């Protein structure tokens, strides 16, 4: 499940989503709008425009409800908002043309109830849909992965 | 200077007021069509 | 059924209504009041004061959700918020006495579930309670029909 | 019941409550934020600094359901948010450690259904946990009471 994550809203479009990980709000930077969980809108964000992401410390009153990220990224299936994604060749891969635009800020989760990465948007060569995403190094280095020509979702 | 400003004032009032009149008439003449997106003017 | 319609509210209480037809929202001008849907509230209304109405184009994210208008009006019962009204000789006739203030902006519906008129007000002359309404002519041009004394509801 | 008593909200938290007695809206003054109801929010609240309250006049539509107060309050059990309060020795009291912050503005009511008082806080030493409370002497006079050192909830 993902209900501990919330949509950003503008014009009436759930134009993206946001996640509470490690006590920090995370949302795509390229996506603007009202984060549906209005308490998250009280947070003042800090930006990482090279990663197209921004973050801010979630208020203490619910900070203990935050999800937690992983160092684990072995190849295999990971639970996703559209069922699952296959991590392979060290890349997040999805069937050709499924899910898509509107999923900016959607999480990808460890079966143990942890978050392995956050998606930004996809690309697709034809064999599979390739995902652009922000991930984590084994020593905690946050690193964005983005297949070439990846579109924003 | 008085008659020149009179000319300028009269011309500006004539143009802007007639344009406002025309715009109002156009707006409300199209309004029964603007409310009729399923009809052809 | 009526879920496509939306209330208009003043002092935190509904005092009128609005509806979306052909992608154009309309609300009565005489009804001072805000609109529930914040995306509808974002639209810039055009003051069609000659029809005691104001309208604005709603964005394409609700393109499919607008009501469809129909100009055909065979004499018969047409659906309404409180039931149905007998259309006769061009008059929208309410079974006398039902309805009142606070109900402007309510659509009137064909049995096919398509909008044919919008309530502006109403009263009785000596035989039936006439409703003042805005509607479209046989030629499709919109027109306001308002038997005298059909004060705005 | 007291179902319709109205919560006060601030930063998403239920920071208080409010009530309407004999048509006069009353809420604590010390309770920050706003009433979650827009009909009540339209009331131009007037400060009652000595009484730690603020009162206005509600739209008269609720004249049929505004909470009926009663001043006469013999010692005994009274209905309350956390089930009930024990009234004795002229002071309102509760079991130790129950309730707390955000309960400000919760009313007290006769099990016949008549409100009698409003909670402001409490204290613990020597007896049952007493509530700082505004009361209505049989003269019909509103009176504020504060057990020594009661914190404002």
């Amino acid at each position: 499940e993902s209900d501990k994550t919330f949509p950003i809203m503008l014009n009436g479009q759930v134009n993206g989503y946001a996640c509470v990980v490690g006590g920090r709000l995370m949302k795509p930077l390229h996506v603007e709008g009202k984060i549906d969980n209005e308490q998250l809108a009280a947070v003042k964000l800090k930006k990482a425009s090279m990663y197209d992401l921004e973050y801010g410390d979630v208020p203490q009153n619910m900070k203990s409800d935050t999800l937690q990220y992983t160092s684990d990224k072995p190849p295999g299936f990971y639970n996703w908002h559209h069922g699952a994604v296959q991590y392979e060749n060290g890349r997040f891969t999805v069937p050709r043309g499924v899910g898509g635009k509107g999923d900016s800020g959607r999480p990808i989760l460890d079966n143990r109830g942890r978050v392995v990465a956050i998606v930004l948007g996809g690309a697709n060569e034809g064999t599979r849909t390739a995902l652009s995403v922000v991930t984590w190094n084994q020593k905690g280095v946050t690193i964005k992965d983005t297949p070439e020509g990846s579109e924003p979702w | 200077v008085i008659v020149l400003c009179g000319v300028a004032l009269a011309i500006l009032v004539g143009i802007a007021s007639s344009a406002a009149c025309i715009a109002k008439a156009r707006r409300d003449c199209l309004t029964p069509y603007a409310l009729a997106p399923n009809a052809t003017v």
